[PDB]
């Protein structure tokens, strides 16, 4: 909602500066988005009248004018194509200071004297019109300052209204606010009734009184549509961002922007047997004034006649029914349309109008009559004609009614944190035109005015009191809390903890989009149907991720393509598994690494990262809540990972996730020339750990024995170690794998595993005989299970 | 992390929920009716007629209000999805949304909380301004401004808040006659940009190491 | 042809170490309170007889002041017997409200096998305009439930402390199936009076617990001497 | 009853390396936390702090517990050798606590973070180098701690 400050001040003048007014507005819930002056500065420019024009005797493109300023006639030479006798135009006198430091001096143009200058809107910075001189009205006052006449000492204010303040979508609504805010007298436009010059009317039928409980119609005969819209109206609309189109639309727009009542005029000739306000029939077709051919639904209210639909009620008029060049007679319309009945209807046909907006947001249900009289006067003054009587069709039972609200002083005090005086409460609410009446001690009954559609509850009243008193003026308190000590279980690896671990372990945290390209999804998750969006932003953002890997791999290559060689990233977030019926939204921790194992340094090995570097990062995360033993890495396969270097991570047979090298075929497809190691973990399976259970320390030394073991190259080292613990006895305190050999020294289908076995008895020393007896039974067990041999 | 800590230190519990929500928890239960323009496909990402990508973290507050009876002191951090994206807006962003529901909660209580949170977060005794605004789920509501101390009138809109609307409580079986409450929301990326001096919102989702490495 | 196959072999490099069981316990206690508005308060380990005794309602003739129970440097300077002097320093520096937790090393002379000449304790304090014994009972009962992660039975028995009145010894279930875990009580008016806090307007409660005691109950530790020995065979059990 | 509290949001500054944070870093960086007695043997004190008069107790529990520590190193070195003498070869320890500097008149009680390391650089494993720990391994642990609150540049090793 944009408006002229001068126009608003003519109704309610707050008696403060422009800056003060623009400040207070945003501070009360009417946020000013823009405050611009209407024109550039200048002095000495007055309304002048061209008395005569002669052809310049020594220059064909020039004219020699005799111009009066109401006090004296001056000779002024002028080259404007539109300069002619009887023209009321801006006359810049000698001495006059025009925009961008332009001083008017005496001139002798081609041997002819000139005592001033005639101006165009551009030269005065009024408009961009430089085609010719600014032709002022025929009735303009000669001698009057052009700034005074054109009311150029003004600003335009743009307010970004909240959907609950549909009442401020007019100068009437906005002026009522200023009067409330500043406790200043409100001087509204006095709208006198226009007496009927004849008795010609058109019948009106309310076939859907629930959607339209009031409709006003008036016949206006023999209108001259060739006649122009006056400057004051054009300027007032222009200052509210409304383009002048034709007198009739300009009036119905002006009335809507002045009072807040959207209005419409039909060519009387186009109305076949009076108005029928009814719901549209399913598949009813209407061509709008813009040419759009709409196919209507039964839930839409239309303004029709006895033959066809004429317009979509409260939103837009039809082509056929509207005003044309042939139009001689009008039929004005001013109505109340129910907000509920109209809600979203314009949008459902892909439409949005100043009328649709206002009716949806709420138009004062009593206003139709005042607006109809206002539009009638303006129409007669602009295009002439003879007014008929007003036809008012109204359904009292369907008219909007808001039950009186009981406001309690205790509740105002409670909510505001401070008590307000009864006189203050009353004065404030009465300014908003609310009907406050005492209802015992510290309680009132308040009635809602016809323009407010947002007030119905006690809280809405308290809101208004808060708003007008001042939000920043209100007290500050900290809420009371009956708090008891509490804490989450000790043995748990929370995500904030796991993140900090990875940071310490040399990782950079990444955040990627949850919606990825379906082709990318398919690469990491083949044959899986992604959860696809109905309205994606683009096609490459249509699939909900089932893994954080695609997004991480992408961020990794984004960096690789940006002169980065060592990329170490991690992300936490949801994966989306399955379709809506059965959809799983599971929190994942994923990581991706490539490049050298260590950063570039004098003391650091130049070796590249491998599977076992990522495995240690995973091991560290799985050990975070003292439950590393509950996890097992088992040889696996994943469509996105290298089948020779893939580990399936499990806890009690349940899947935790995967750890492996990115599949070389996938790297090829993504143009990655480097080995990349990935891991993804179900956080739900990682969080729970175990609380320390103390086991008594022995006062006796530990015994260590080393075993070099030859086994099949393909037998997993974990299976061997598991079988060792199984045979090692109850005293084994530690078992370490310190070397793996696969070379020239032994058979090429075999491997030597160097294991260190540590034992400690809790109550005595261990003898060599028993320790050697244990060692031998461990060996015998490995000879029978994996056909192991000693090196 | 920092926002969560300002509240978790004074009895607030960190609340989480799904990113793929239903129109009841995301809209209906938050006093957003069927015809409301926010519900439209121009602003909300959909899967079908009922299932969508959450526009805010407030549905977690609903799930909490349905599961338990007051007191309620929760902070809802998380990824949120808006359709209408450009350069100044991302189709995915993070926000923290708080809720307090107890037997005697005032607007002065909300004002106090917000003002002390912004001072704690921005580590300065900055000026905090409250302006009346509209939200369907809160009444009365406000837009919160802070001075241009952390760089048109030297005021910056940083967060929104308001007193929980009675219908919101009523819908989630909480009696508004007995219980009152306040809610607030703030943009994670917005705050991160003010604090760290980040200009381009697109830097966050690009994950360039030349950017990321600056926050070690 | 991608025969770059490998195993279930342990990862490369260093893994994480761990924290001391007492550190885990101190951290955990602090968290139960810091979540509900308590500030962690610290002070010096070498204190004066005023902050350590006089200001805590322990008079000159009191047996606790003797060299048989307290480590001294000279007549006025000593090694703190409790973390309560931090509470004094707080009460002297500021006016209520006060919600502080005082974790720290404390020193007792009379040591043996069941007692260490150095140990840790957390001592809490709450000073406000309407604090009751019901408030203290509630706090303690909910703290022990949170700490021991069980809805255990909490018993309060009347006891004596010079700095608190009324006072209690707090028991929890598991020879009578009850275990003395902490002490508490309402701050004595003379304690407040001495630190310029009017007892007519302000009331308060204080509590204390042994860090090693709690760590032993939680983790199943038998010998108190294990904590200060720092054997890796012991420490490694709390990773 | 549970006490009533008019509480306001609050938090400590963002750019700060607190001790709980530093401990967890060292844990992740392969360290075991130690807690040693603040009172040490005067002969031990003198070894690490020559010419310095310790703050001596009037009534120590024993003579080997008569001096207030001016460094956490004696206590850490002792815990390190306690383990070394107990079949441990790789000892990585850290402690935080007060140091006591000067006599009562002017006594400084300052909170210190100390660490002590010996044995192989890495634990015994198939993929790990059998090289022993050196100065630059400890330097990295220190560097990591000094970098904790984004101010590593403010520090210089001279």
């Amino acid at each position: 909602m944009k408006f002229s400050e001068k126009w608003l001040r003519s109704w309610a003048n707050p008696q403060v500066s422009h800056d003060e007014l623009v400040a207070r507005l945003s501070m009360v819930g009417l946020e000013v988005d823009a405050d611009l002056p209407v024109a550039g500065a200048f002095s000495g420019v007055v309304v002048g009248e061209v008395l005569s024009t002669e052809q310049h005797p020594d220059a064909d493109k020039l004219r020699v004018c005799q111009v009066s300023n109401g006090s004296e006639t001056f000779q002024v030479v002028c080259g404007a194509p539109n300069v002619r006798a009887g023209l009321k135009i801006p006359f810049a006198m000698i001495g006059a200071e025009l925009p961008d430091d332009f001083k008017i001096k005496k001139a002798k143009l081609r041997g002819v004297e000139s005592f001033g200058m005639l101006c165009s809107a551009k030269e005065l910075q009024i408009s961009e019109e430089n085609a010719g001189l600014l032709e002022l009205p025929a009735d303009a006052p000669v001698g009057q300052d052009v700034r005074t006449y054109l009311e150029l000492a003004d600003y335009t204010i743009e307010v970004g209204l909240t959907p609950n303040r549909g009442d401020c979508l007019s100068l009437a609504g906005l002026a009522r606010e200023v009067s409330a805010i500043y406790d200043v007298p409100l001087a509204p436009v006095a709208v006198d009734a226009v007496a009927a010059q004849h008795d010609e009317t058109r019948p009106v039928e309310l076939a859907a009184p629930a959607a339209c409980p009031r409709y006003l119609g008036r016949v206006i005969r023999n209108v001259d549509l060739s006649r122009p819209t006056p400057l004051w109206m054009v300027e007032r609309l222009r200052r509210s961002d409304i383009r002048s189109i034709d007198p009739v639309v300009d009036v119905t727009n002006y009335v809507m922007i002045e009072l807040g009542q959207p209005m419409h005029a039909f060519d009387l000739a186009e109305i076949n047997g009076g108005v029928r306000v009814r719901m549209a029939e399913d598949g009813e077709k209407l061509v709008l004034l813009d040419g759009q051919e709409i196919t209507l639904r039964a839930d839409t209210l239309v303004i029709a006649d006895h033959q066809r639909a004429l317009a979509i009620a409260g939103v837009m008029g039809g082509e056929h029914s509207g005003v044309s060049d042939s139009t001689r007679d009008l039929f004005l319309e001013a109505a109340f349309f129910d907000t509920i009945a109209l809600a979203g209807k314009a949008r459902s046909y892909g439409l949005h109008t100043d009328s649709s907006h206002r009716f949806e947001r709420g138009v004062d249900s009593q206003l139709a009559r005042k607006a109809m009289e206002r539009a009638t006067r303006l129409i007669l003054d602009i295009v002439g004609g003879e007014p008929g009587p007003i036809v008012e069709q109204v359904s009292e039972a369907h008219l909007p009614k808001v039950a009186p609200i009981t406001l309690r002083a205790e509740r105002v005090t409670q909510m505001l944190g401070m008590p307000l005086d009864a006189a203050e409460i009353v004065r404030l609410l009465q300014a908003l035109e609310l009907t406050v009446v005492a209802d015992g001690e510290g309680q009132w009954s308040v009635g809602v005015p016809s323009h407010r559609f947002d007030i119905s509850l006690e809280v809405d009243l308290i809101e208004e009191l808060a708003r007008l008193y001042g939000y920043n003026r209100l007290p500050v308190r900290y809420p009371q809390a009956r708090l008891a000590p509490n804490n989450k279980p000790e043995a748990r690896a929370a995500l904030p903890l796991l993140r900090r671990l990875l940071v310490a372990r040399g990782y950079q945290e990444a955040i990627t989009f949850s919606f990825i390209d379906p082709a990318l999804f398919e690469l990491f998750d083949p044959g899986t149907q992604p959860l696809t969006l109905a309205n994606p932003i683009s096609a490459d953002m249509a699939a909900m991720r089932s893994s954080l890997w695609p997004g991480l791999v992408k961020a990794l290559q984004h960096n690789l393509n940006r002169q980065q060689s060592r990329v170490r990233l991690f992300e936490s977030g949801l994966r989306f598994v399955g379709q809506l019926e059965g959809l799983k939204q599971e929190a994942m921790l994923a990581g991706a690494i490539c490049g050298k194992r260590l950063p570039e340094g004098w003391a650091n090995g130049r070796d590249g990262v491998d599977f076992f570097d990522a495995k240690a990062d995973v091991e560290a995360v799985l050990a975070s809540a003292g439950a590393l033993g509950d996890f097992s890495f088992v040889p696996g396969e994943h469509p996105a990972l290298h089948p020779g270097q893939t580990a399936r991570i499990e806890r009690e047979g349940r899947l935790v996730g995967y750890l492996g090298a990115l599949h070389p075929e996938l790297a090829k497809k993504l143009d990655l020339e480097q080995p990349v190691f990935l891991f993804e973990l179900l956080l739900a399976e990682v969080v729970d750990g175990h609380l320390p259970k103390f086991r008594e320390l022995s006062r006796f030394p530990e015994v260590r024995r080393d075993l070099a073991l030859l086994v099949d190259q393909d037998v997993p080292a974990q299976d061997i170690l598991t079988q060792i613990r199984a045979a090692a006895g109850e005293w084994l305190t530690d078992l370490r794998l310190f070397d793996v050999y696969h070379g020239k020294g032994i058979d090429p289908h075999r491997k030597s595993l160097a294991v260190g076995l540590t034992w400690q008895h809790p109550s005595r020393t261990l003898n060599d005989d028993e320790v050697n007896s244990t060692t031998q039974n461990i060996v015998t067990s490995l000879e029978e299970r994996f056909n192991a041999t000693l090196r | 992390e920092r926002i969560e800590q300002c509240f978790s230190r004074i009895g607030y519990e960190v609340a989480e929920g799904p990113e793929v929500e239903d129109d009841y928890h995301n809209f209906e239960a938050l006093n957003i009716p069927g015809h409301h323009p926010a519900r439209a496909m121009h602003d909300t990402f959909y899967f079908n007629a009922n299932m969508l990508l959450r526009t805010h973290t407030s549905p977690v507050q609903v799930r909490t209000m349905e599961s338990q009876q007051p007191p309620i002191r929760i902070v809802c951090p998380g990824r949120v999805y808006r359709c209408d994206s450009d350069l100044t807006h991302s189709p995915m962003f993070h926000q923290v949304e708080g809720l307090l529901v107890d037997e005697g909660v005032s607007f002065a209580d909300l004002k106090g909380t917000i003002e002390e949170f912004l001072r704690a977060f921005f580590e300065k005794q900055l000026e905090v301004r409250f302006r009346p605004s509209f939200f369907p789920f809160t009444e009365p509501s406000a837009e919160v401004d802070i001075q241009c101390v952390i760089c048109q009138t030297g005021w910056l809109e940083v967060m929104g808040c308001g007193m929980v609307h009675p219908n919101v409580l009523r819908m989630s079986n909480i009696d508004p006659e007995k219980f009152q409450g306040f809610a607030f929301g703030m943009g994670a990326e917005r705050l991160a940009m003010l604090r760290y001096g980040v200009n381009d919102l697109r830097l966050f989702f690009d994950n360039d190491l030349r950017f990321l490495g600056q926050f070690r | 042809a991608a025969e770059r196959i490998d195993v279930t072999l342990p990862g490369r490099g260093q893994l994480s170490g761990g924290l001391h069981p007492v550190t885990r316990t101190l951290e955990r206690i602090e968290q139960c309170f810091s979540r509900i508005g308590y500030e962690v308060a610290e002070g010096p380990e070498v204190e004066d007889d005023y902050h350590n005794f006089e200001a805590l309602n322990i008079p000159g003739h009191h047996p606790a002041r003797a060299m048989h129970d307290t480590f001294y440097f000279n007549a006025n300077m000593l090694l703190r017997t409790h973390t309560s002097p931090v509470q004094v320093r707080t009460m002297e520096s500021q006016q209520p409200p006060i919600r502080i937790v005082c974790p720290g090393r404390v020193y007792r002379c009379d040591s043996d096998l069941t007692h260490s000449p150095m140990f840790h304790q957390v001592e809490g304090l709450l000073v406000d305009e309407g604090v009751s014994f019901a408030d203290l009972k509630g706090t303690i009962e909910e703290f022990l439930r949170a700490f021991f992660e069980k809805q255990l039975e909490v018993r309060f028995r009347p006891s004596f402390f010079p700095f608190t009145e009324p006072s209690a010894e707090v028991d929890i279930q598991c020879q009578t199936g009850w275990l003395e875990v902490m002490g508490c009580g309402m701050v004595h008016p003379n304690v407040l009076r001495m630190s310029n806090i009017d007892p007519e307007k302000f009331q308060g409660f204080a509590f204390g617990m042994g860090a090693e005691r709690l760590a032993m109950l939680r983790y199943g530790v038998n010998d108190l001497r294990l904590f200060f020995d720092n054997d890796l065979r012991f420490l490694g059990q709390f990773r």
